[PDB]
């Protein structure tokens, strides 16, 4: 996600504690080990590599600096729980629709069944001033416009919109079916083959035709639900950078500490 | 899957790294005791670099207890997905044998004896009288499922008392006077209707 | 209905979002005291 | 305790002002900034 | 090693009071199963 969100001077109190713990680890030694022990020691117990043994008071102390490791731990992954698990556009109900913006401006395309009713309502008034002074030829430039990030929302037909958020990664059907019509066939009035057609309607109803076409030309086709990490990524980055550094130290430390011996 | 490779090539890095420390604590086998260090700490100069990765290896543990939580917590499942099953289609070819019935006489009837008189043949022998029937009969078990109108499925489904009373998926509905000068009145108004939505309002 | 409601009409609990609370800064102030209770007790007995 | 102080530090909300029980309106100039508040002129509550 | 070591190594890294050290396989199948008690900790946690 992300790199650490947790305000750096936080870490940096972490450090400084980390070194207030080293600096009363050896400094009560004395009271009955003093150049390299109890810096692993507090490397060892606030790393939690070991939590267990190796006068009283001092380690009393120590142990309650153990408990406080151990709550910092339990108060971090409880973070790490809430601030991945923890915390739009529905419909003309929406203010966004209600009160249109100008940061919230939609379209269909003119001279279509779609602007009919939204020009029969009469509370659409204030979308009228978006929804026909902004409007398009065709629905792929309203896709476009979704894909070029133009204008946030659209008010299609279901299917075809369904199918397309079914197809890529930039759409979401939301909100309710708006005005609930049927798709029926533009067929004149003195057009005597309104009867047989309506009853091969009715055949495709009970014979699933219908249905047929569902399986043919509607159900085919779905998207991901996001279901090796950056996190991950930047740790890897990390420490690798660490290592990296830590032993081309490694070789100079221990050379001049060899020589020092050597005297 | 790509975070094991990655957990696979960070070990060998730091294994060839505790080799050659072991080789230059030298002025206690990194075939033995390291390897199972490693081991110990993913679950003396270098030993507390070693516990830094350790504190690591703790907070890629928080990482995917919090992935886990997201995991199993954001299953909802269901068991028949429709006339497609050979659930309702062979009944007695899965023990034990499935509960399905209808009122008599009605639509669906006819268009299941216009699909299958054996689907039929399995139905006579639990259909029913009325609504309730139904609401026994899932919430005693007496009958697994139900095929109607589905919109009458719809409002007593949500009506019903906790609703662990699961109908035929999520809405996926199957079976998709001569001469009146009433009917362009009618179709017009309802238009009208369809258009004013009061018709939602009334749901 | 018809007028009113915005935001914070739909407010959802804006609590913090890492943390400052006091803690260890009362219970540092026992630890050094602590000390301050022991090593006193300089056992010149 | 895990759980416990998921509990506390999720299930936090504060407000600084009471009202006019607060010194900040009465002696605004005895805290550092000194308050800002105005108001549209010839109203009621300026009355008040 | 076949009286009560095993028991009390089994106690010690399935408690985990001890995760580290105490032929080759058999401790690759140990710390296999060290990582599914890290696992069902994590779990029930």
């Amino acid at each position: 996600s992300f790199m650490q969100p947790f305000q750096s001077t936080l870490w940096l109190l972490v450090g400084l504690s980390v070194h207030v713990v080293a600096v009363m680890l050896y400094l009560l030694d004395r009271f009955s080990l003093t150049l390299s022990s109890a810096m692993w020691f507090s490397w060892r117990v606030l790393l939690n590599s070991g939590i267990g043994e190796g006068s009283f008071s001092a380690r009393i102390l120590g142990m309650v600096w153990a408990g406080f490791a151990m709550i910092i731990v339990a108060s971090y992954t409880a973070n790490l729980a809430a601030f991945l698990v923890l915390d739009r556009i529905t419909g003309i109900n929406d203010p966004r629709l209600r009160n249109p913006s100008d940061k919230f401006i939609y379209a269909t395309v003119k001279q279509s069944s779609v602007d009919i009713y939204f020009r029969r309502q009469v509370e659409l008034s204030t979308m009228y001033r978006h929804m026909e002074k902004h409007n398009y030829e065709s629905a792929a430039e309203a896709i476009q416009a979704v894909r070029d990030n133009k204008l946030h929302a659209f008010i299609w037909d279901s299917a075809v919109l369904e199918f397309e958020a079914s197809q890529k990664c930039d759409l979401v059907t939301t909100g309710e079916l708006f005005f609930r019509s049927g798709f029926g066939i533009g067929m004149r009035k003195d057009s005597p083959w309104k009867q047989n057609v309506s009853l091969s309607i009715l055949k495709s109803h009970e014979n699933g035709f219908m249905e047929d076409l569902d399986k043919t030309w509607v159900r085919y086709q779905e998207c991901d639900s996001r279901s090796t990490f950056e996190n991950m990524a930047g740790v890897f980055m990390l420490v690798a950078g660490g290592i990296v550094a830590g032993i081309f130290l490694i070789f100079i430390e221990i050379a001049y500490k060899r020589h020092k011996d050597a005297r | 899957a790509s975070v094991w490779v990655m957990m696979f090539v960070m070990l060998l890095i730091v294994s060839a790294i505790a080799v050659f420390v072991f080789e230059y604590f030298s002025p206690s086998f990194t075939i033995g005791k390291a390897i199972w260090l490693l081991w110990g700490l993913v679950f003396t100069t270098s030993k507390i670099m070693v516990s830094v990765w350790a504190f690591f290896a703790v907070i890629f543990l928080a990482s995917y207890t919090a992935n886990l939580a997201a995991f199993m917590i954001q299953r909802f499942v269901d068991q028949v997905t429709g006339l497609s099953d050979k659930k309702f289609q062979r009944p007695h070819d899965y023990s034990p044998p499935f509960r399905f019935g209808t009122v008599p006489n009605g639509s669906t009837e006819r268009n299941i004896r216009n699909n299958y008189p054996y689907m039929h043949q399995y139905m006579t022998k639990f259909n029913q009288k009325g609504v309730e029937d139904a609401l026994v009969s899932l919430k005693t078990g007496k009958l697994d499922a139900f095929i109607y109108d589905a919109a009458v499925l719809n409002y007593k489904a949500g009506r019903d008392e906790g609703c662990k009373l699961v109908t035929i998926g999520s809405g996926y509905i199957f079976a998709t006077q001569k001469g009146s000068p009433w009917k362009r009145q009618i179709d017009l108004a309802l238009l009208q209707f369809v258009g004013d939505g009061e018709m939602e309002e009334l749901e | 209905t018809l007028w009113l409601t915005g935001i914070c009409h739909n407010e959802k609990n804006e609590v913090m979002s890492i943390d400052n609370m006091a803690g260890v800064f009362y219970m540092l102030a026992a630890a050094m005291a602590l000390s301050l209770i022991t090593f006193i007790w300089e056992h010149l007995f």
